[PDB]
DNA sequence: GTTGGTTG
DNA sequence: GGTTGGTGGTTGG
């Protein structure tokens, strides 16, 4: 149930330099 | 990976190598979704057109790597196979269909910066997601041309709509098997390669930020060639088999 | 059915 | 140092 969270990236709240070209082609 | 680019640490802790033991050499990439078991490709370990057969003792299961080469030392964990499980219906003969594998470990590994579970999709979590113009990101250690990257490479892609898979090639698509990538006109490119089988295509849900694996690195024609589209085994719809798996093993 | 010949 | 301790090593520079 911990499963897909980063330990360092999502669980310290960064993004890495792409993953915002994903969530902007759900547009 | 072809067009791609470096993985920034910890970017991918799911990423798994597939490490043959003797010659010592890199056969493919898989996928953790557990302490306890892995996921890659049928064809990884099962081809006989090839001649390729692999059991528990041929193989090393290498976790948290970054480097394709180098040991990495206090990051990267070493497990060995206890039981593969190719699924019943992997049709090597034709067009790979079902190209998906289990692998339960001898011992769990510890989890860490670097050593992470990506999640598996539900029935709305495909349903949503998996659809022809959302990009999905592919990562391994594969060629770089039609290779031999020093580290893990990354590339996110457009998931594409069957009637073009289906008409650019003459293999036979199933229902098991999505393609993505750019089209010829859209001036971006990139592509997973030979090498990079097994290795997850993952989507961050905007519903929870959390990584699912949608896709499996099975196959393709060529390399980021203008009309073809790398395949990638339907994980989804091969959710109940992979649950069936871990209940009863 | 770990499952709709490529395999026993 | 590093994604990691103390002339390579389960290993490059
Ligand atoms: P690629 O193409 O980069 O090739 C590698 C060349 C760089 O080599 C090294 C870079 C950094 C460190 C080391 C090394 O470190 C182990 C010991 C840590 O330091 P120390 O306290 O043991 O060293 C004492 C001082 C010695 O410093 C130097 C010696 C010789 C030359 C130079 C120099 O030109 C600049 C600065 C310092 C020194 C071990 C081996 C190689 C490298
Ligand atoms: C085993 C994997 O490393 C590799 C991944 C290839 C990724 N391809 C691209 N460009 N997206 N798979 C293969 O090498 C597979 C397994 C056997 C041969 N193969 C192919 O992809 C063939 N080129 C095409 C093919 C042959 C037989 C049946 C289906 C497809
Ligand atoms: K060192
Ligand atoms: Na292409």
């Amino acid at each position: 149930a911990d499963c897909g969270l980063r330990p360092l990236f999502e669980k310290k709240s960064l993004e890495d330099k792409t993953e915002r070209e994903l969530l902007e082609s759900y547009i | 990976i072809v067009e791609g680019s470096d993985a920034e640490i910890g970017m991918s802790p799911w990423q798994v190598m597939l490490f043959r033991k003797s010659p010592q050499e890199l056969l493919c990439g898989a996928s953790l979704i557990s302490d306890r078991w892995v996921l890659t490709a049928a064809h990884c370990l099962l081809y006989p057109p090839w001649d390729k057969n692999f059991t528990e003792n041929d193989l090393l299961v290498r976790i948290g790597k970054h480097s394709r080469t180098r040991y990495e030392r206090n990051i990267e964990k070493i497990s060995m196979l206890e039981k593969i499980y190719i699924h019943p219906r992997y049709n090597w003969r034709e067009n790979l269909d079902r190209d998906i594998a289990l692998m339960k470990l001898k011992k769990p590994v510890a989890f860490s910066d670097y050593i992470h579970p990506v999640c598996l999709p539900d029935r709305e979590t495909a349903a949503s997601l998996l659809q022809a113009g959302y990009k999905g990101r592919v990562t391994g250690w594969g060629n770089l041309k039609e290779g031999q990257p020093s580290v893990l490479q990354v590339v996110n892609l457009p998931i594409v709509e069957r009637p073009v898979c289906k008409d650019s090639t003459r293999i036979r698509i199933t229902d098991n098997m999505f393609c993505a990538g750019y089209k010829p006109d859209e001036g971006k490119r990139g592509d997973a390669c030979e090498g990079d089988s097994g290795g997850p295509f993952v989507m961050k849900s905007p519903f929870n930020n959390r990584w699912y694996q949608m896709g499996i690195v099975s196959w393709g024609e060529g390399c980021d060639r203008d009309g073809k589209y790398g395949f990638y085994t339907h994980v989804f719809r091969l959710k109940k088999w992979i649950q069936k798996v871990i209940d009863q093993f």
